[PDB]
């Protein structure tokens, strides 16, 4: 993801 | 426009404020930017030039008193024969000497050398009652020790362009604490008086969560979870009873000053959080207002405790709020008092 | 002896002394307990962290709020929260001072009865009272008349009061408030890249709305503008220096107050709920209620929540009424400020439930002004 | 009673006493056995040579390391290594002293269980503990928070720890460390004339990198400079007085830490592995992990491994973070120094597995802080 | 510049150090080159000139005590009537005589002749309390035996330009051990105190792998693999408990001295490895610092065990490390103590 | 996670591609414990769980205890260090988010789909755990057909076959006229 | 290691 | 070779 997690 | 500084300089000088206006405008630019009122405990006329020159400043850990008189004026002695003179509290004369010696061993470094510029010593003589006999480089000084004592002070010029100093008999050196990173001796910091964000912003995030909310220790009997050093141990050891807003502000108020990179003017918690505050010791203060006041102008000198009350009520009515120190007994917010008296008058 | 005033809202403990103009202690009602294995023998031994001591030290902790929708759901953690309130934040022996607690209207009798049990039996408080928070918001507004849209972290409730008589049948309550708006923004941000998902990340999204979010004055036109233009895209910087760009959901978050269907909730918005609470009132008081829509509590702090409220009530109100929304700067603490008023009044010193009376009459005495 | 602290790394036994600031015994974990026929009746009778007794006397021996990638692969030779540690190097009866051993995170449970079996049944140790080496590196760094890039002879592992809570899910481990860099330089030197090929010649190439090799701050520019100029060609003198001139591979050896593809290894480098280990952490701790990249263990001793690490993490970290790499001079022993800290703490004296507890609970007790 | 030697000579002479500064600068040049701190156990004012003259030195195997008094000052007697005098440990008086006789038969050669230069005997009388009656070549001496005894010493001049010596009654010869290669009598060696490489370099290769790591023998009960002579038998018989770094350093510290090719000043293991060390016996030492100290200058005289502790903490804080001898109880590295006290204060 | 738990035994799977061996190790050996603490007690007591697998090079890997600790991570996400409710608590919490009037029918129709619901005993474990959460009179029924592995695709084949659906396609003409907002027709 | 790598 | 072996 863009923020919060890796993707 | 330069006239603004011109007028503000006379507002300062009449009131005996020692902040350089060239700093007062930079701090007010920060008050305006952060939409925060804040105050500075008194900076004396004595110190003005030292702050202009760019000495380090007293910081937090440095226990010492600091002089208003002699060539050591505006510095911190640690050859404190001032101890029998500076406040003449008899228990302070010995015991503050020894407690300063404890502080002297730790965080402060020491310099056994004043380094007065002759132009600085001249301004001293021109203002603060030093008595000076000069053959140029061959300078020596004379002063009043404010118990009433008189002294000879053996200055010597150096290739530094700066005079060493000593007192009568001890005619070699004097020791004025010097910041441990710099080589230069520390002068008086801009000790924050209070920080009063706009009350919409007050307490946002954790910003105003002072590390000791009720500031002064009192024991609560058997069920108390904190011992005295358990209570004070959650002060920040470098900043004292800091709050995240106060910390961010004493970053911004150092970044704006163009100050030297280890030469900061503000180090520590606002006096609303200092468990050793005394109210009649804070004045005359300077307060920085984001906006038009309403007798002041927007860098306002507060002369006495009743003028402070009038300022606090004008701050709190404009919507700035600060959580006072317990010992202050400041006025309550206008829109509060106008409700409280609405109901105390049985409706 | 000063009383404590102790507005343990769902979101923040606000506590202080009566007759003081704002709380000393304002810290979140969170108890964190460490979700990870301690390895440094010495500091990991602290079992749990309370309030601001745990909003920092944050990413190591599962953050539990003891109070949800104004109802205390965990009592061991509320005794932690109150223990820290009295002995670490206020530094007061509660054995010594009366305690004005508060709670929402229309909530379980078990909450007053457990709060009062704990105050009388854990903290030995000498006397105590449990005020309705939207009554306190009128004491804070310095007026006897008005419809208080007190909106908090847990609850939004209207209490209409007129000339000092509350009209309990007209009290609305929504379990829709800043926490349901946090958990909504925490979803709407995943329409952009950002997956806030844990507790503690809840506190980042909370700070994202307590900073960036604002109420649209005309929601469909702000949606049209934000779809048209980047001119709304304020950005925020996460605790690790990532820059989050927000824009459209900057106003869609607090719109949930006016369109609860966004958070999937079958309800009138806060404008319809305030108006419907005025219509529940006697027609003869509605002019004065319409002229005194006091707002209080934190989620009324969004920029443009007044004015949006005024526009919407004025669309509902019958075109000749002076719809006036009273949203002072201090509204954030108005419940506490009004509790400081109340606990200061000389006419109030008879209203404390003394511990002797609680022991003789039993826990029914606490419901003195029930709602 | 002082405890032993006994960091049997893959490369060197470091052993000493708790509360002492560096190991007394530091000698390689090698057991050599003679590869040639003894003819002098008298001294060739010694079956095998341990540690520094066998790094000299070297060319006669096949040198076997008992520990590989932090896993003990030969146990009779590890009992030799420990027998020499206690009775020839430290001169301590282990019957007398507790023993803080260490091991890498994420490695077989059989290693703690065999180490503890041997300590309790061969050496009769009175009580013992088996600490994770990257936790010890934080005790040695005097801080509770940081991401420890402990890089050894056998293993490179990151353990992120925050406020004393390790985050085990974020622990990275590479089986890529000073020995894979030795065996790589031992190949890159054959691009020049030099064929180091046996064990013992492995120890010459080890000393060649422990002396000559340094980390390029900008590898492609050092390659361009070394192809342009002889200005990098330091030279070393082999044990027989041949002069070896090195130059280009002086920095290509430790580049293998940042480009593991050189040693043919599918992995992120140590900068990407440290950053990826920070991203595995809760976003709320990453600021403090970024400000505390402790480095420890020997292969972090290359000149410019900090600064290269800082440049690379700062290229990865999001441009507002204070990327700070903490690489003290003593980092070479930081695991042991931190074990001396730990074994000195009064809060730790309860953590020893006593032999009575091992006998009652069986070998499961040893995994107390497992990772 | 010559003033550096000029000041360092007075630093030495006040402290009673007997190292010739013309050597102290060469050893410090080696400390600087090898980036190593190292120390030398005391060399007395008595010996100074013998080291300047270029006598051999005591080396390792030579068991003898060595005198501070009489013409035999700075030499090793083996006509040890000093044995009843030199330390007056009664068991030492007989038994150290006989143990020195064992050593005398082995590695040491013997000379039954002092060979004092008159200028050397004059410096002796000028400093060390010899009493001299002279008709030039016809010289004889008188002295105090430091139990309290007084003597006559029958010198005789020789074509050597050097006086033989003898005591009262025994008026022909005295036997002062003489290195077996040279003909000249051995004087006191520069006994290394410690060697403390930069801790990045400490333990590289095998360099600091002392041959007996735990230095002093104690038995470990039934499972002990080493008997006492099995333990000490892996000391190097010529250098003692040498380490490869100490060995390389006592090569470099002989090559730099410009010393005569069998006339070396350093022979053996640093006292951090000597199982017979005594701490209160090592002082005043001289330590050689690669860099600016931080009261010392970079060839620093350590006067007493507390000044040694202050030096050790300054060394270890600059990053030099040495593995102390068990009996020393030196201070711990600063960056260690600041972590240990960080955790001992429960965090 | 299994790629880590296997290193408590000897086995260091560590690269990608070795990820595919550990994937096949769980797609074969792993199963969900019906009562995790009792399977842990049994596997510590006995070798009776130690199925073994043969790596692509003929090494035999023996697994046993971590055979069920892998998919337990669905019910105890704290194992993979993840702050979350397990899939049973997450399903139940998703039912409690629903209107009370529908929860009876949601409780009676916990469809499972997609591959990680293929572990032996993931139903039944799901049913036991939801039945521990659900209020003791609800027919907690877990629907886990054999084809659940493809149920998302099978259901897409259904959907794309329905005549009522042929209006729902975004045609390229509509995408060109309306722009990319049209794609969010059923957004969630 | 037992599988996966040499140790 | 240049070092290590004869060629
Ligand atoms: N903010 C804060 N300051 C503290 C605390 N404890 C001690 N202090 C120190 O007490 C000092 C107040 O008295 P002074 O040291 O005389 O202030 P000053 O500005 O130097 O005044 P003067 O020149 O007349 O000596 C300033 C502050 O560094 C604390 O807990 N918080
Ligand atoms: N480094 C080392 N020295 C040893 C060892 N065993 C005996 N020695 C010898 O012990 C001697 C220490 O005492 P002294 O012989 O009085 O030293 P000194 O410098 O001659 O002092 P003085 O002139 O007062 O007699 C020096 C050293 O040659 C050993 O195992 N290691
Ligand atoms: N300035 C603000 N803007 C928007 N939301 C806010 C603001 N301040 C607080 N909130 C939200 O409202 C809640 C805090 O409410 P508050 O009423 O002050 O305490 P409580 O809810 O406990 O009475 C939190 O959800 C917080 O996110
Ligand atoms: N100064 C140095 N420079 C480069 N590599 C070093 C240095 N010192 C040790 N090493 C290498 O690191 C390994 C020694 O690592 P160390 O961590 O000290 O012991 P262990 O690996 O057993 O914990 C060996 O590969 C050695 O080659
Ligand atoms: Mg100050
Ligand atoms: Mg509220
Ligand atoms: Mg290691
Ligand atoms: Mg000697």
């Amino acid at each position: 993801w863009x923020a919060x997690c890796p993707a | 426009a330069d006239m603004q500084a011109r007028a503000l300089q006379d507002l300062f000088d009449a009131q005996g404020v020692g902040v350089p206006v060239e700093h007062a405008l930079r701090m007010q630019a920060v008050a305006r930017q952060t939409n925060t009122v804040f105050g500075i405990r008194p900076v004396e006329r004595i110190v003005t030039t030292l702050i202009e020159e760019g000495f380090p400043t007293k910081g937090f850990s440095v226990k010492g008193k600091s002089s208003n008189w002699g060539p050591q004026a505006g510095f911190i002695c640690v050859d404190q024969h001032l101890s029998k003179r500076e406040d003449r509290d008899t228990a302070e004369i010995r015991k503050l000497n020894l407690a300063v010696a404890k502080g002297m061993d730790g965080g402060a470094y020491t310099q056994t050398d004043l380094r007065i510029s002759r132009q600085r010593l001249a301004e001293l003589v021109r203002n603060f009652g030093l008595v000076a006999d000069g053959v140029g480089p061959v300078r020596l000084l004379t002063a009043q020790g404010p118990s009433g004592k008189r002294y000879e002070f053996e200055a010597r010029q150096e290739p530094d362009g700066l005079y060493r100093i000593s007192r009568l008999g001890r005619s070699e050196a004097v020791q004025v604490l010097a910041s441990p990173a710099c080589g230069l001796a520390m002068t008086a910091d801009y000790d924050l008086f209070l920080v009063a964000p706009s009350i919409e912003a007050h307490g946002s995030g954790g910003l105003d969560a002072r590390r000791n909310t009720a500031v002064r220790y009192t024991p609560l009997g058997a069920k108390d979870p904190l011992s005295e050093d358990g209570f004070y141990g959650r002060e920040d050891m470098a900043r004292g009873n800091i709050t995240p807003r106060t910390r961010q502000l004493v970053d911004a108020l150092n970044d704006c000053l163009g100050r030297g990179e280890h030469r900061e003017m503000f180090h520590h918690s606002d006096d609303a959080g200092n468990p050793g505050s005394h109210m009649g010791d804070n004045f005359p203060a300077t307060f920085y207002l984001p906006r038009a006041m309403e007798r002041f102008d927007e860098v306002c000198v507060v002369a006495d405790r009743k003028s402070f009350s009038l300022l606090v009520e004008c701050i709190k009515g404009n919507g700035y709020h600060f959580t006072a120190h317990p010992d202050w007994n400041v006025p309550l917010r206008p829109s509060f008092q106008e409700a409280l008296d609405f109901f105390q008058r049985k409706v | 002896t000063t009383a404590l005033v102790c507005d343990n809202g769902s979101g923040l403990v606000k506590a202080g002394f009566a007759g003081d103009d704002a709380p000393r202690a304002v810290f979140p009602s969170i108890v964190g307990r460490p979700r990870h294995q301690g390895v440094m023998v010495g500091m990991g031994q602290k079992d749990s962290y309370v309030g601001d001591e745990a909003q920092s030290k944050r990413g190591i902790l599962t953050l539990k709020y003891p109070i949800e929708h104004g109802i205390i759901t965990n009592w061991d953690d509320m005794e932690k929260i109150w223990h820290h309130t009295f002995y670490n934040e206020l530094r007061v022996a509660p054995e010594e001072h009366p305690t004005l607690l508060t709670e929402a209207p229309l909530n379980p009798k078990a909450n007053r009865e457990k709060m009062t049990q704990i105050m009388f039996e854990t903290f030995n408080v000498p006397a105590m009272y449990v005020a309705i928070q939207a009554v306190l918001s009128l004491y804070a507004s310095g007026r006897t008349t008005g419809i208080v849209l007190d909106s908090g972290d847990g609850v939004t409730h209207n209490v209409p009061i007129y000339e000092g008589y509350a009209l309990p049948h007209a009290i609305m309550r929504l379990d829709l408030a800043g926490r349901d708006l946090t958990d909504y923004l925490m979803k709407i941000l995943t329409e952009r890249g950002y997956s806030f998902v844990t507790t503690a990340e809840r506190e980042i999204v909370r700070d994202i709305k307590e900073k960036l979010c604002y109420v649209a004055l005309d929601f469909e036109n702000e949606m049209a503008t934000a779809a048209s233009s980047s001119s709304l895209e304020k950005s925020y910087e996460l605790p690790d220096g990532q820059v989050i760009t927000i824009g459209n959901e900057r106003f869609r978050c607090p719109e949930t107050l006016f369109q609860p269907s966004f958070i999937g909730m079958e309800s009138a918005g806060i404008h319809e709920t305030t108006y419907n609470s005025i219509m529940k009132c006697d027609i003869d008081i509605r002019k004065d209620l319409y002229a005194n829509n006091v707002m209080s509590g934190g989620t009324t702090m969004y920029p443009g929540i007044a004015d949006r409220m005024q526009k919407e009530i004025t669309a509902l109100a019958p075109s000749t009424m002076k719809i006036k929304i009273i949203a002072p700067p201090e509204r954030k603490y108005s419940v506490w400020i009004g509790g400081s008023i109340l606990a200061s009044l000389s006419t109030f010193q008879q209203m404390w439930i003394t511990k002797q009376e609680y022991d003789e009459a039993g826990p029914s005495i606490v419901h003195r002004k029930c709602f």
